[PDB]
């Protein structure tokens, strides 16, 4: 199933290792200004 | 689901010998917790002496 | 990176001798592993596989002596017990790996002598 | 039955700068699943070619593999004073695996 990469600094610029970090986000039922009553706010 | 494994509960009287009545049971979510694991299998727990 | 072997020695025929071979550098766990035989002046003869990624054990029917093979994966080590001995098996063994068109992982142990003889 | 290998010649006493073709023939049609090894007698078998047509790290193109089916070829070129040792071919097509009987390239 698996295979390595071949990395040396003898590689060209297209064959250079990237340390890709991916940030993924969401929004859920999961999560101070004084309350104003009867004011458009 | 979605990193939140949520627990629901209820407590009901039943006069029947074993099986369930015709009534509706509403279950509120207890805690919505960051679990982030897939659970494909389980078993219950017991208290013996 | 590196493979180490259990100690070879002179064993009387018909006996059994468990063969230990521990890995280092990268694990046994993700790969398979093999055993081969070299008698002095004779070619390298394959013996048996191990396949940890499921579980299966294949033996050579040329030397079909139920030389049993299993693991100690958490020590990156592998155990093949020398069963039903006979003197022509007196040779050196190697822990082996085959580049199956995908990998380049062929790493070989140092080699230890199993001896099958009644004369020590 | 088993798959027979045919390594020819089983030895060849050679000289400096040669181009030796160590042939490993097969009893069946094997796709490319054949390898090559360096063994000075007492060493570990250092792999030379994988899948019968691909070089290896540390080993320059003085060795060169080709062939398929039944016919497999070890193309040693510009024969070096360190290359004189006992070599081997290798199937990985089926189970059991067999190896060739070896070819000792040695100084004339």
């Amino acid at each position: 199933p698996l295979q390595s990469y071949g990395f040396q600094p003898t590689n060209g610029v297209g064959y250079q290792p990237y340390r890709v970090v991916v940030l993924s986000f969401e929004l859920l039922h999961a999560p101070s200004t004084n309350l104003v009553k009867n004011k458009c706010v | 689901i979605d990193g939140y494994f949520k627990i629901y509960s209820k407590h009901t009287p039943i006069n029947l010998v074993r099986d369930l009545p015709q009534g509706f049971s509403a279950l509120e979510p207890l805690v919505d917790l960051p679990i982030g694991i897939n659970i494909t299998r389980f078993q219950t727990l017991l208290a013996l002496h | 990176q590196q493979l180490v072997e259990s100690g070879g020695g002179v064993v009387q025929p018909g006996r059994s001798l468990r063969l230990s071979c521990a890995a280092s550098g990268f694990t046994f766990s993700s790969y398979a592993m093999h055993w081969v035989r070299q008698a002095p002046g004779k070619g390298l003869e394959w013996v048996a596989v191990i396949s940890y990624d499921g579980s299966n054990k294949y033996y050579a029917d040329s030397v079909k002596g139920r030389f049993t093979i299993s693991r100690d994966n958490s020590k990156n080590t592998l155990y093949l017990q020398m069963n039903s001995l006979r003197a022509e098996d007196t040779a050196v063994y190697y822990c082996a790996r085959h580049a199956t068109l995908m990998n380049n992982k062929d790493i070989w142990g140092q080699g230890t002598l199993v001896t099958v003889s009644s004369a020590s | 039955g088993d798959i027979q290998l045919t390594q020819s010649p089983s030895s060849l006493s050679a000289s400096v700068g040669d181009r030796v073709t160590i042939t490993c023939r097969a009893s069946q049609s094997i796709s490319s699943y054949l390898n090559w090894y360096q063994q000075k007698p007492g060493k570990a078998p250092k792999l030379l070619i994988y899948a019968a047509s691909s070089l290896q790290s540390g080993v320059p193109s003085r060795f060169s593999g080709s062939g398929s089916g039944t016919d497999f070829t070890l193309t040693i070129s510009s024969l070096q004073p360190e290359d004189f040792a006992t070599y081997y071919c290798q199937q990985s097509y089926s189970t059991p695996r067999t190896f060739g009987q070896g070819t000792k390239v040695e100084i004339k």
